[PDB]
Parts: structure tokens; C-alpha cells; sequence
């Protein structure tokens, strides 16, 4: 491999500041240019500006309110983007990427959600969704996990520890009371569970809390 | 600044059909434009770069054309996996801008 | 090697330095510039030679003050270097006619 | 210091000269030329380096007849100045020769 | 002759929005707009140069960006004293222009 990491939230109280990070590896050469790009939900990519780490010069798109101040440390092959003073419009999930001076971004980080709200951080909750004693089965059988309760965005939900790709939705956060929910389903063969363990794993980048639940049937 | 038009925006195909997504430039670009895929919350994918030029790891199934104003990504034989946003973005001018996006919907 | 071939061959390397890192500052000194071509390296590499040659076909060309400062450079790099191939062919000419008469 | 070091230093200060009314004349000459680009200074002084070196991006260029007389005493100020430096270094190849050979 | 067009003539914002003035060149003039402000019989005041440069003794509030035949004003967050007419100008080819003007409202 991953050659931009990214914190995956942050929380910033209106009026506050924030200063993303971006750790780059593999190669790095003094030509190269990481850029930012701002995509506010449901919406499409804005370029926000660009720093040449080795020489220390960066520019901004002039186009929009100058909330970024772009930095670099050539130690720790790190880019840094300072945005200050934010309102609920610099609610987004903000991406870096590297250009090689050659004029496409190769490689993208996997972007930071960063949420302006007064709200607290709270971990969500993690409940198993079995089927109940009565539902006859078919040749498939769907199970799910039940993630209520938690701010900011996002959370990432996972089944097996990543090893169970096929058969899986996760629905969109609704908010509720300044808390979201969303819910989780995996699909396996019905003779495959549960003599065949079953269990979604559920991260909060925001809290740093990371929950296993297995799903068992309903005793 | 160059400012990308990416219509329409969505694109309702059926499946193994052939498929044209159509990038116009406010102004001449050469062939500095670049395709780029993003998935339900995923992040960009570079799919294409310098109108036509084809990225590794990309499935041959994924083409460009275009010079000057003109440009489109093409799919030949539209599959699931291939559901997404579509962004185009030139490098011709300081700065880079990006088209609006269009989504693909089988 | 006498002190005119060695100054080409300098000045061809010293050139060629002169290319590349006009490469390099010209796209640093155009970006952020709107309207700027002269942003990416490739094209930079070409634009230097063809500056240091004095062809300008208007492809590409700063708009920047120092982009336009780092054009001049490479522009008197450029001219003083085939100049300097020419002063070297001069005198390998001088020589040889002054072998010629004996001398 | 030989005579061509000065004549090129004295061409480089005379070209520079040229340069600067150049540009301040150019500015004057094209004003009131409707379509004329060539009309402020900063870029008039752009216009005249690249004018004196030859390499004619085409960003820039006279219309008007004085624009236009005044262009040609850049393009040969620019021209005898770099051809003068030229022979400069042919005169120091030749002198290095002379003495490479006893003479 | 270049002629540039400011449209909307009046813009209406509520107070401590931001407001962004069009200007739009009949050919393209790279960065060579220049923006004034004039208060209610007032002189011009000069805010912005080639495009986005600022002046000093003005306001951060007021910004500018464009390139070739498109050009904005801007103003994060309007107050009061930026009630005027809004004026653009453009020294690209003789002879210098004038945009129509735009009234700001709060």
C-alpha cells in the first residue's frame, strides 16, 4: 503493497482545525507531487492542491475558499494538509494521491473522512442478526450483524476476518439522534454454517475500536 | 480553468453490451485526459491515461479515444464489477481539473 | 585533446545539464500558474531542447517570471554552447590551412 | 584584457541597453493598435530577450510598422551580440593553438 | 475590440454568505482581468489584479481566480460595506475594456 496510508477519520469540532496525514512507500523520487482531492458525499472529486515534497513548494486551486496549508517531511516520506476554521461544507472524505509529474495520479490513498460536528465519538454497538427458531432453510442462508449506534462515520465491516467476499451487502449509515446504524448480511450454504464458523468484524477508525461477533443460531 | 463535461450521467447499458462514456473539454487538451474508476466507497482507480494509453492490471475490455475536445472511455462487453463512477481529468493546463462524473447502471 | 574539443564536449555536457534542470525548475516555476503548459516533465525536457536550439515552434513557452527567467538561461546555455562548437570547428580549420601553407 | 573580451562584454552591455529601450519603445509603438498584445511592460522586456535570442515562441509580436522597426534592431542587436561572442571564443581557441605549437 | 460580460447585472446574498461575480472575455485574455470595486458615488478602487492577486488595504474576504475566458470575483462571507458596483478590466489587447458592471445586494 500500500504506497499512501491515510488515517481513516477524524472528528473536528466546528471553528477547529486538523492536520491529515499521508505516509508514502515504495518508490519516491524528488520529481514527485502528492495532491489532494475533496469529495463531499454524493458528490464528485475536487482538486484541492499539490506539494512537491522534496523542494518544499505547493499550490492551491484558487478556485475555492483557502482552507489548506500544505506541508512535508522529507524524513518520514510524509504529506501533511492543514485545514483550519471548518463549517459542516468541509464535511468530506479527503484522498491523497501521488502524480509523477507526468500528469495522472497513479495511486490514491484510500481517502479520510473527516466530519465537523459538535457531537461526541461514540463506538458503536455490535449484535448478531441469527434467523429465528421457526425460518425453514434453503440451499443458501443469510446471517448478519447489526452495527447501532456510533459517530462519526465511517465504520468498516468485514466477515471471517476478510476471507467471505462473496455474499456480502452493507447498507448505508441512517442517522438517528445524532448516532448512525447500519446493518451488515453474508450469504453461505446452508450446510456451511454453523458447522463452519461465521463471524463479522467491525471497525471504527474514529474511536480505534475494532469488535468481533461471531453469529451462532439462537439457543 | 479547463472544465471537463461528462454527459449524460448515468449510462444504462445491458449486460455484454458495449458501452461509451463521453469526455468533452472546454478547450483543446491534446491528449492530456484520464479515466479513472471509482466503486461504491472505494477509492479512484486510474483506468486510463493519456486518452488512449492502457494501465496494467486493467482489463482488456477497457479503451480511449479522443484528441483535442473530444474524448471517450469505451467498455466493450459491460459486466457487474464494472458498476461505478467514471471520472475524467486533464493535465494539459495548470491545474488539473476533473469531470463531473458519470455512473454506470446495468 | 586539444583545449577546443574539450570545451565542446563541456559545454555539451554542461548543456545537457542545463536541459534537465530546466526540466525540472520550469514545471516548479509554472504550476500554480493558471493557464500554464509547462507543468509536466516529459514535455519540459522537450520544450528545454527546443528552446536551447532556438527552433520555438510555440508548442509550449513560460508564463511565470521565473519560468521565463529559467527560459533565458537555457536560451544563452543553448546559444553560447553551438557557438562554441562553432569556435572549435574554427579553429581545427585554422589549423589545418596553416599546415597546408607549411607553417 | 584583449580586445575581444571587451568588445563582448561592451555587445552584452549594448544588446542589454537594446533590450530596455526595446521593450519601453515596442510598448510605445504598438499602443493604439487595436488586436496589439505587445502594450505592457513587463511582458515587452519577455518579448525583446526573446526577440534578441531568435527563438520566437509567438506568444508575442509586433503589428504596427515602429513595433515592427523596432523588432529588427533587437533581432540584430541579439544576433551580432551572440555572433560576436562566438567570434570571441574563436580568437581564444586559435591564440591556445598558437602557443600549442611553439608559435 | 475585446468585450467583456458580467452577468448576473445584480447579485442578491444574505449576509455572511459568499458571492461570486462572472466575468466572461470574448476571446481568451490568460490572466490579464483586473477587478474594481465602486461605491455609491464613489471613484473605482482597485481589489484584484491579473485575476488573483491580491492588494494590500484589502480585505481577505475578496479572492479571484480564472484563466482564458472565464473569471470570478469572490467574497467569503458578505458584510455591508461591500455594497457597490464590481467592475472588470482587461489588459490583454489594446484597448483596455470594461465589463457591463454588477450591483451587489444584501
Amino acid at each position: 503493497q500500500v504506497q499512501l496510508q491515510q488515517p481513516g477519520a477524524e472528528l473536528v469540532k466546528p471553528g477547529a482545525s486538523v492536520k491529515l496525514s499521508c505516509k508514502a512507500s515504495g518508490y519516491t523520487f524528488t520529481s514527485d507531487w502528492i495532491h489532494w482531492v475533496k469529495q463531499r458525499p454524493g458528490h464528485g472529486l475536487e482538486w484541492i492542491g499539490e506539494i512537491i515534497p522534496s523542494y518544499g513548494r505547493a499550490n492551491y486551486n484558487e478556485k475555492i475558499q483557502k482552507k489548506a496549508t500544505l506541508t512535508a517531511d522529507k524524513s518520514s516520506s510524509t504529506a501533511f494538509m492543514q485545514l483550519s476554521s471548518l463549517t459542516s461544507e468541509d464535511s468530506a472524505v479527503y484522498y491523497c494521491a501521488r502524480e509523477r509529474g507526468d500528469g495522472y495520479f497513479a495511486v490514491w490513498g484510500a481517502g479520510t473522512t473527516v466530519t465537523v460536528s459538535s457531537a461526541k465519538t461514540t463506538p458503536p454497538s455490535v449484535y448478531p442478526l441469527a434467523p429465528g427458531s421457526a425460518a425453514q432453510t434453503n440451499s443458501m442462508v443469510t446471517l448478519g450483524c447489526l452495527v447501532k449506534g456510533y459517530f462519526p462515520e465511517p465504520v468498516t465491516v468485514t466477515w471471517n476476518s476478510g476471507s467471505l467476499s462473496s455474499g456480502v451487502h452493507t447498507f448505508p449509515a441512517v442517522l438517528q439522534s445524532d448516532l448512525y446504524t447500519l446493518s451488515s448480511s453474508v450469504t453461505v450454504p446452508s450446510s456451511s454454517w454453523p458447522s463452519e464458523t461465521v463471524t463479522c468484524n467491525v471497525a471504527h477508525p474514529a474511536s480505534s475500536t475494532k469488535v468481533d461477533k461471531k453469529i451462532v443460531p439462537r439457543d | 480553468d479547463i472544465l471537463l463535461t461528462q454527459s449524460p450521467a448515468i449510462l444504462s447499458v445491458s449486460p455484454g453490451e458495449r458501452v461509451s462514456f463521453s469526455c468533452r473539454a472546454s478547450q483543446s487538451i491534446g491528449t492530456d485526459i484520464h479515466w479513472y474508476q471509482q466503486r461504491t466507497n472505494g477509492s479512484p482507480r486510474l483506468l486510463i491515461k493519456y486518452a488512449s494509453e492502457s494501465i496494467s492490471g486493467i482489463p482488456s475490455r477497457f479503451s480511449g479515444s479522443g484528441s483535442g475536445t473530444d474524448f471517450t472511455l469505451s467498455i466493450n462487453s459491460v459486466e457487474s464489477e464494472d458498476i461505478a463512477n467514471y471520472y475524467c481529468q486533464q493535465s494539459n493546463r495548470w491545474p488539473f481539473t476533473f469531470g463531473s462524473g458519470t455512473k454506470l447502471e446495468i | 585533446s586539444a583545449l577546443h574539443w574539450r570545451a565542446a564536449g563541456a559545454a555539451t555536457v554542461l548543456l545537457v545539464i542545463v536541459l534537465l534542470a530546466g526540466s525540472y525548475l520550469a514545471v516548479l516555476a509554472e504550476r500554480g500558474a493558471p493557464g500554464a503548459q509547462l507543468i509536466t516533465y516529459p514535455r519540459a525536457l522537450w520544450w528545454s531542447v527546443e528552446t536551447a536550439t532556438t527552433v520555438g515552434y510555440g508548442d509550449l513557452y513560460p508564463v511565470t517570471l521565473w519560468g521565463r527567467c529559467v527560459a533565458v538561461v537555457v536560451m544563452v546555455a543553448g546559444i553560447t554552447s553551438f557557438g562554441l562548437v562553432t569556435a572549435a570547428l574554427a579553429t581545427w580549420f585554422v589549423g589545418r590551412e596553416q599546415e597546408r601553407r607549411g607553417h
